[PDB]
RNA sequence: GCUUGAGUCUCGUAGAGGGGGGUAGAAUUCCAGGUGUAGCGGUGAAAUGCGUAGAGAUCUGGAGGAAUACCGGUGGCGAAGGCGGCCCCCUGGACGAAGACUGACGCUCAGGUGCGAAAGCGUGGGGAGCAAACAGGAUUAGAUACCCUGGUAGUCCACGCC
RNA sequence: AGGACCGAACCGACUAAUGUCGAAAAAUUAGCGGAUGACUUGUGGCUGGGGGUGAAAGGCCAAUCAAACCGGGAGAUAGCU
RNA sequence: GCUCGCCGGAAGACCAAGGGUUCCUGUCCAACGUUAAUCGGGGCAGGGUGAGUCGACCCCUAAGGCGAGGCCGAAAGGCGUAGUCGAUGGGAAACAGGUUAAUAUUCCUGUACUUGGUGUUACUGCGAAGGGGGGACGGAGAAGGCUAUGUUGGCCGGGCGACGGUUGUCCCGGUUUAAGCGUGUAGGCUGGUUUUCCAGGCAAAUCCGGAAAAUCAAGGCUGAGGCGUGAUGACGAGGCACUACGGUGCUGAAGCAACAAAUGCCCUGCUUCCAGGAAAAGCCUCUAAGCAUCAGGUAACAUCAAAUCGUACCCCAAACCGACACAGGUGGUCAGGUAGAGAAUACCAAGGCGCUUGAGAGAACUCGGGUGAAGGAACUAGGCAAAAUGGUGCCGUAACUUCGGGAGAAGGCACGCUGAUAUGUAGGUGAGGUCCCUCGCGGAUGGAGCUGAAAUCAGUCGAAGAUACCAGCUGGCUGCAACUGUUUAUUAAAAACACAGCACUGUGCAAACACGAAAGUGGACGUAUACGGUGUGACGCCUGCCCGGUGCCGGAAGGUUAAU
RNA sequence: AAUUCCUUGUCGGGUAAGUUCCGACCUGCACGAAUGGCGUAAUGAUGGCCAGGCUGUCUCCACCCGAGACUCAGUGAAAU
RNA sequence: CUUUAAUGUUUGAUGUUCUAACGUUGACCCGUAAUCCGGGUUGCGGACAGUGUCUGGUGGGUAGUUUGACUGGGGCGGUC
RNA sequence: CGCGGGGUGGAGCAGCCUGGUAGCUCGUCGGGCUCAUAACCCGAAGGUCGUCGGUUCAAAUCCGGCCCCCGCAACCA
């Protein structure tokens, strides 16, 4: 649930936690465990790539079932946990055989439900199931792209793509940003909607917030010399150029759609 | 102040070092010409 | 004490009363393709606009949001505002029937509390149609009006406020 | 609980005097700012010259930066002294 | 040597780093020391660094590096898999005392511990680059139980004291003791045990995990400190004995209690919140391919081995870094008394020092400071500098506001000492006695001793009771920026940048973008409630009109249109 | 006005006296709605102004305590 | 010569389908305890994609340079 | 000081460029419609083209002096 804090602070006065009093207060199952050691937005050769990456808080990996090729195995979930990789809640549900995993949790997922995988599944939230066997209008997440491949579409919070038809072999699946895309079949779903829909009110509050996430600050180009950005320079204020990236590509409207393979699976484009 | 130069012995053997030389192509061109100089401290030693 | 005030119980009646969760058909807009061809829309008249890049007309399919034709009536319900396609679950009020029971438990009611169309406001979604403001085209002495083509907020949904 | 308050160590460097061939190639003294945080610091690695890094001053990259140092083109060229 | 003065959370005592004999002794004084110098971190010669338990080496990982093959690239070379390296991390084991001119947890005395080889005896199934458990972990906050340590008292020894008193409530010094072993507490964690079964753990599994039952209620793991023991031992103040007169030899009483109490230990705890907090090995355990009169494993005992390297000295500085014996800089640990909230500060203990030029003079003037009549910013660019306010308990406290603040607003009152309430109260700790017991480090009860605020009343001293150091100037109006923060290291600290928030826009993941000739990586082991770029910069009320120019997006019928 | 050249603009307050400051008038040389506009509690080693307090800043400097300066002995530079 | 119908023939421009080039940063197995990679199965796309050569376009992201003289100092104006 | 543009019936603006011919709207006057005004409909008049001079077949126009107005510039220590 949302909740805004008391005014006592400068910089606790616009802040607003996401409080869930579900979640389980201790530390995970160790035997899915591996460091997460960051890499400060830097490549092999050691220069940053990307920017505004760097410093935050030192964080594990979990390891999370995406594929879910555990097939006609009951399983109870038993904690909600969390998981400081995602904006997702993460469910520790363990098989009927005795086997424990991790799985991105759904939005009506109580402690103890059951779910099952497979391709003979009941249609509840939870449930992962190849979709020419789910209805026609339902919603899925945690869409496997290649059949095989585990999993990338709709995966964090309070997402879900919808299933619109079915062209025989091909599912049309009108994705989370408007955008008509086309897969196969084959490719397994897990039904419902991702959990912990309230990410979206989750406001910061102070500049600190931003720094132990792992977000660095972000320097205009208008404040920079010429000689380290396109824009910038000029005594006082003065943009006066066509807005560009720091490498001279013209952003605020410029498509950079180039895959041309991909282009037989687009219907409608996001508009 | 600092003066710029706060010794560590690891750290100079690790960047001005024989090994941290001969490991490398440009590093064997040095001792060429080292050698050829004349010059008894090759590198950095004991 | 009593009972003709009031209230409670037993059996039923009619209903858009309210809240929550689902579904159906028509139509409009847009998209896709086919058929097919020079105008379509609009008005007192005209124009802006759309259209030979192939519209409108027409057939099939699909995605959508919103309102519920005929039934429908100075008909019905609730204290009022107000509320109608249908289905399920929860739930309120009023009235009739033949009796019993408690025995004036009552009527109103400043301050106070609650509910309270539309519009408007904050946060998050949605956005067909309609449509503040706005622009353009006319009418006009002038038209920041009435008329017409588009059209943002809003109108719709959830949680609060006024 | 707090990028909370007063205030040492620790870090920083606003005012003034001294210093300016200094004790010191930016320090001392008397007062200052932060001090549970975007804090500070040791040890060890990674990113390099039209490149690195930058809470962005064209600042920093070994007392040197609108383009470091060393060596080679090279006894560059100089209508100038 | 006797006084004086200074630091004393350092200017003290120890390490890592870094230097490299600067350490110690004798001798010498030209050169070095900002002066002299028989002195010295200077010259010469000699001596000194002793380890199974400290640290490194070694076993095992992180960041990251090198990299068989391999992929890729004119060559050089780049990246990277198996591996192998790489601590600042994890992993076995020692403490007290004595001794030297200089070293000692290393040598000696006493008492212990750990990892393995070999062999003997008694038993038993062992066995992986494979699995599981463990190792194994965040910030903050408060409490409880202790110790280091300190004070007092008792006791022991010495003194009874160069100007008045001091056999007494007097003075001074001492009152030290570990590792290990046994006991296994305060406290913390957790329901044990047995039988059956199973698509789980790349195969297997008796171990882990899960799913059904039975029986009983506890068992077990962990754990500072205390008490014994170590220890009729060492040490121990002061005497007794010889002086090369530096010190050595010998001897040696008391050696307990109470209270106060840490940031140290239990605690690598518990609670709470969020930003959700290494890895692998040693160790334990289960088995595979196999090997089974074996080999190995467990326990006890005897014996042997525990190698190589550093170890001196300095280590907040005359030895490191600054050309210097340089007012600067340098990470970690221990850290006492009184006052005090305190590691601030003042004066001292331990211990270490007076800074390597001095002696007179007491002019101007310069710097570091004190005081200053009357006035009180008239100074001046400007209250810059100084001055001043300054602590604690309580009283009292505005405009405005996001209802948190503003605020310690402002402005006031009492502050010493003595006696009394009380031969030191409330409170804290807490022995002896009494009782019980599932008998130990127990619980109730009990209250001496020890210890000690604060409030009130009364009396008294000075001009002044926060008397020193220490320790806010306050308020009114208003510009900019929200706020903390960051920046021109060495003239600019700000109104500049950052900032959470908001918007636009790009990106459907082999994602955009970015480094890179390429491969490969980052983005992200994330995926539209996500990521990149641009702009503005909390919050409140809002955010108007224009598509001509330019850029950008969409659609292509026509004209023009390169190569071919 | 961090913007107004002209200008010390005009009026009012503050002062014995106010080219700065505060509140208004609009004659906006040449403000303006995310190169955001107008306000805003709190904060600020921030800009300007005012009052109280307190003082050697000053009217106007006087005395005194120390380190140099001066003299003697030893060592012994520098820019030019 | 123009309008033109059928056949043969010649190539161009599109549509649809297929599998063998190729891609496969989909799943599985082996080399091999190895998430690089190679080979082999199978599925999905598909003569696209991607690369090379030639070529039009955009292009201060990047590089090498230009940016006159006279002038009662230069600039501006004017002139040559 | 200099450079560019402009001055057209009563007013605001075309036309000049590349010379012979002056147009648009409002306003004005007269009439009509209405009871009267406006609006509206019909018809018509009105321009030394700032001033002077030169050049030309011909000057609103080309060139030059002057007056007025508008804009820029009036800078570097």
């Amino acid at each position: 649930a949302v909740v805004k804090c008391k005014p006592t602070s400068p910089g606790r006065r616009h802040v607003v936690k996401v409080v869930n009093p579900e979640l389980h207060k201790g530390k995970p199952f160790a035997p899915l465990l591996e460091k997460n050691s960051k890499s400060g937005g830097r490549n092999n050769n050691g220069r940053i790539t990307t920017r505004h990456i760097g410093g935050g808080h030192k964080q594990a990996y979990r390891i999370v079932d995406f594929k879910r090729n555990k097939d006609g195995i009951p399983a109870v979930v038993e904690r909600l946990e969390y998981d400081p990789n995602r904006s997702a809640n993460i469910a520790l549900v363990l098989y009927k055989d005795g086997e424990r995993r991790y799985i991105l949790a759904p939005k009506g997922l109580k402690a103890g439900d059951q779910i099952q995988s497979g391709v003979d599944a009941a249609i509840k939230p939870g449930n992962t199931l190849p979709m020419r066997n789910i209805p026609v209008g339902s919603t899925v997440h945690n869409v496997e792209m290649k059949p095989g491949k585990g999993g990338q579409l709709a995966r964090s919070a309070g997402t879900y793509v919808q299933i619109v038809a079915r062209d025989g072999a091909y599912v049309t699946l009108r994705l989370r940003s408007g955008e008509m895309r086309k897969v196969e079949a084959d490719c397994r779903a897990t039904l419902g909607e991702v959990g912990n829909a309230e990410h979206m009110l989750r406001v910061l509050g102070k500049a600190g917030a931003a720094r132990w996430r792992g977000v660095r600050p972000t320097v205009r180009g208008t404040a920079m010399n010429p000689v380290d950005h396109p824009h910038g320079g000029g005594e006082g204020r003065n943009f006066g150029k066509h807005p560009v990236t720091p490498w001279g590509v013209q952003t605020k409207g410029k498509k950079t759609r180039s895959n041309k393979r991909t282009d037989k699976f687009i219907v409608r484009r996001r508009s | 102040m600092k003066r710029t130069f706060q010794p560590s012995v690891l750290k100079r053997n690790r960047s001005h070092g024989f090994r941290a030389r001969m490991a490398t192509k440009n590093g064997r061109q040095v001792l060429a010409r080292r050698r050829a100089k004349g010059r008894a401290r090759l590198t950095v030693s004991k």
